[PDB]
């Protein structure tokens, strides 16, 4: 809708990325999503140096939290950097179940 | 060919489990008072007079 | 969200299991007066008494 | 040049009569090649036990000579033409048929009628044709897919002539006498139980009067004045069972009971048969395909193939299917086969109607593609109807089946009926009688 007051609403969207805790730990955004069954299917079509590294870092991020402490402030995943890895895998699997759907009803 | 009784009862309640239930539920309801009406007269019948009913009219309308 | 039911063939086949269904009524009306002795259902019916 | 306009501008049939009795039958298409043969009425149903292998040993022998071209001196003069030569024969059917130039009709005719009329019983070529015979019976009890159907005749019509094989009995074909061919051949070979018929570019007219010359001295009356008479034969509910534990896969068939020849019932069945589908290992895109059976057994792999048949008769039929499997998969093959049986005479969808009846369309115009097949449609449909039926008769009789049609006519024939069955090894798990006749019928409908 509005565009000059939009600069006050991307502040605001720097102001979650900090309040949620992910970057603390040393994850990046699409490492926390919930896995039903179209997630389930996009991780199984990833090439294999990027399967490696979500495996590396949820391991090592998830025995931080066993242990009670967080890492050093340089090391947290700057906001800007962070990268989308996995959208595009995943809007395919929802268009073609949608299209399995129309066939079967009309 | 010639009409069995069994011939056409298979046909027109017996077929899906439908009809095979309806008559089952219907079937006790027209069996329990014609069996229970033929079940206590024999029993009065062996020996009557003995029970307390084939006194007490000495006992009625003063 | 439950318009996985709502289809052009979806809607037909209720007719294909009414007729299964809309007698599966009667057989409880006439097994609950059978069970639990209903009295006004059974002083319609002048058979049984 | 509308599907509409196309069907009824294909060339018409002439049919004719002779004074003995034998049908003639033709039709013209403007191309160099022409295809005749003779049609006629005799297989093994219509033989008593003493008789059981007869028919299979004079198809035997009929290429071996005759009187008047005494042995090689036949197939030498069909050689520098460069024609061929066939036979086969079923329960009720058998052929003998030719392919030529079409410039060499007046001589193809000539070599059929010398066949069918004055054949050659040699001896010393009996006793020779018998050991090949002997011979060829086991090779063929090696294939798998050819001794499960002689089972399933064999416990559906258990006391009946439809059950008793067509190549015979071993033993019977050991001290099957030369005196036993003649009578068999001079009972079931006359007129009007032959017919004759062309394809191609043939001309009625001169066919007839070829026709005249060469079929004029024909016996066309019955032996002691008897004609046969069949039985609507009965059909039973059986099961025949055989292990063999050391052979790596196993085959399974099942059926009903069906329509005959002439009941207005099979095209509704068609319609239904080509709804279930068939499949086999190396299609292209099947876990993607339209069918219960196709679709399944393709993510889970459990099958390598399965089909559906239907089989006719005068007066009995079948209806089922066939599938070969691994010996840990039998019985999920038979839960979600009767699962799809049950379902379309229960509730069963509009959509699936439109496209299986496309499906059956197709299969009809395809098939009759060449001069071989024409032809071989021609001389069967006389033995069997009479009139030739035409193509546009076979789309008005499509456009009728709705989809509560066939909810009808699959209740009529498969609700709360009894199947037979057959089965060769290694089976174990193929389950028990009294739970394969409990899937024929939903507890709720
Ligand atoms: C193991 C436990 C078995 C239970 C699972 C059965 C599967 C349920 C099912 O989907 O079938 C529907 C069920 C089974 O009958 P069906 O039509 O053949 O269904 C085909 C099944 O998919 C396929 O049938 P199946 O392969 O499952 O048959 C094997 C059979 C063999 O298993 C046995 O029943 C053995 C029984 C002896 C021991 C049982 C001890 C149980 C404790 O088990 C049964 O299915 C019998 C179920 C009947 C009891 C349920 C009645 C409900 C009231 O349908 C009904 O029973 C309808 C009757 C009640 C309808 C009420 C509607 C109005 C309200
Ligand atoms: C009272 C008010 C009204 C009540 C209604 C009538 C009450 C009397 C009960 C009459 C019994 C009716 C028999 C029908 C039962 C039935 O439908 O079973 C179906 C079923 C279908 O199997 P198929 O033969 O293969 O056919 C498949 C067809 N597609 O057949 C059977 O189950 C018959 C086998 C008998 C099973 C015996 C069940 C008893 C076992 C109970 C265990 C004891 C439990 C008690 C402990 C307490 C547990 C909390």
């Amino acid at each position: 809708a509005v565009a000059a007051s939009s600069k006050w609403l991307e502040g605001i969207r720097k102001w979650y990325y900090n309040a949620a805790g992910f970057n603390k730990l040393g994850l990046m955004r699409d490492d926390t999503i919930y896995e039903d069954d179209d997630v389930k299917e996009a991780i199984r079509r990833l090439p294999e140096n990027l399967y490696n590294d979500r495996v590396f870092r949820i391991k090592r991020a998830l025995d931080l939290t066993m242990r009670q402490q967080i890492l050093p402030k340089e090391q947290w995943t700057k906001y800007e950097e962070d990268k989308f890895y996995l959208e595009p895998y995943l809007k395919e699997v929802i268009r073609e179940r949608k299209e399995r759907e129309e066939w079967a009803k009309k | 060919a010639a009409p069995t009784l069994t011939a056409r009862l298979y046909s027109l309640l017996f077929r899906r489990t439908s009809t095979f239930a309806l008559t089952i539920a219907v079937g006790a309801l027209f069996f329990e008072r014609a069996f229970d009406q033929g079940a206590d007269a024999i029993y009065e019948h062996i020996n009557q007079g003995k029970l307390w009913k084939h006194i007490k009219h000495k006992y009625e309308n003063k | 969200m439950l318009s996985r039911f709502l289809g052009p063939r979806y809607r037909e086949l209720a007719r294909n299991w009414i007729p299964t269904a809309s007698m599966w009524g009667a057989v409880g009306a006439v097994g609950l007066v059978w069970a639990t002795d209903w009295r006004l259902i059974l002083d319609w019916v002048p058979y049984i008494n | 040049a509308t599907y509409a306009q196309a069907l009824q501008s294909v060339p018409e049939t002439q049919v004719s009569q002779l004074d003995n009795g034998l049908r003639v039958a033709s039709e013209q298409s403007s191309q160099p090649t022409c295809t005749v043969g003779v049609w006629i009425d005799a297989g093994s149903r219509y033989e008593n036990e003493k008789n059981n292998g007869a028919g299979y040993f004079v198809e035997h022998l009929a290429f071996k000579g005759t009187k008047n071209r005494p042995g090689s001196a036949l197939e030498k003069e069909v050689e520098s033409m460069g024609a061929h030569l066939n036979a086969y024969s079923t329960r009720e059917h058998t052929a003998y048929y030719i392919k030529a130039l079409s410039k060499d009709l007046p001589k193809a005719v000539e070599l059929l009628a010398d066949i069918v009329q004055n054949c050659s019983l040699e001896d010393s070529q009996i006793e020779k044709e018998r050991d090949v015979i002997l011979q060829e019976l086991q090779e063929n009890d090696s294939s798998m897919r050819d001794v499960v159907f002689d089972y399933l005749h064999a416990t559906a019509f258990q006391g009946t002539p439809l059950a008793q094989s067509v190549e015979g009995p071993s033993e019977n074909v050991r001290k099957l006498s030369r005196a036993d061919l003649t009578e068999y051949v001079s009972q079931h070979y006359k007129a009007p139980r032959m017919v004759l018929a062309a394809a191609g570019g043939v001309e009625h007219r001169q066919l007839l009067d070829l026709a005249q010359k060469h079929f004029s001295s024909l016996s066309g009356t019955y032996v002691e004045d008897a004609v046969p008479a069949f039985t609507p034969c009965r059909f039973t509910g059986s099961e025949i069972r055989h292990r063999d534990d050391a052979l790596p896969l196993a085959h399974v068939a099942i059926a009903v009971e069906g329509p005959g020849w002439a009941n207005p019932d099979n095209v509704p069945l068609q319609v239904a048969n080509a709804i279930i589908g068939h499949y086999d290992s190396t299609y292209g895109g099947g876990t993607h395909m339209s069918s219960t059976l196709a679709s399944v057994a393709a993510t889970r792999k459990l099958c390598q193939s399965f089909q559906t048949f239907n089989i006719c008769y005068a007066e009995t039929g079948l209806l089922g299917a066939h599938f070969v499997c691994d010996n840990m998969s039998i019985d999920d093959m038979m839960f979600f086969l009767q699962g799809q049986w049950m379902r379309l005479c229960t509730s069963a969808t509009e959509s699936e109607v439109v496209r299986g009846k496309n499906i059956l369309r197709n299969a009809l115009v395809s098939h009759l593609d060449g001069t071989t097949p024409v032809c071989e449609d021609i001389g069967r449909s006389l033995l069997t109807y009479g009139r030739r039926i035409p193509l546009a008769e076979w789309e008005s009789r499509i456009a009728e089946v709705d989809a509560s049609v066939v909810r009808e006519v699959c209740s009529k024939y498969f609700y709360d009926q009894c199947p037979a069955v057959a089965g060769l090894g290694p089976i174990e798990q193929l389950p028990d009688y009294n739970r394969i006749r409990s899937g024929m019928f939903w507890l709720r409908f």
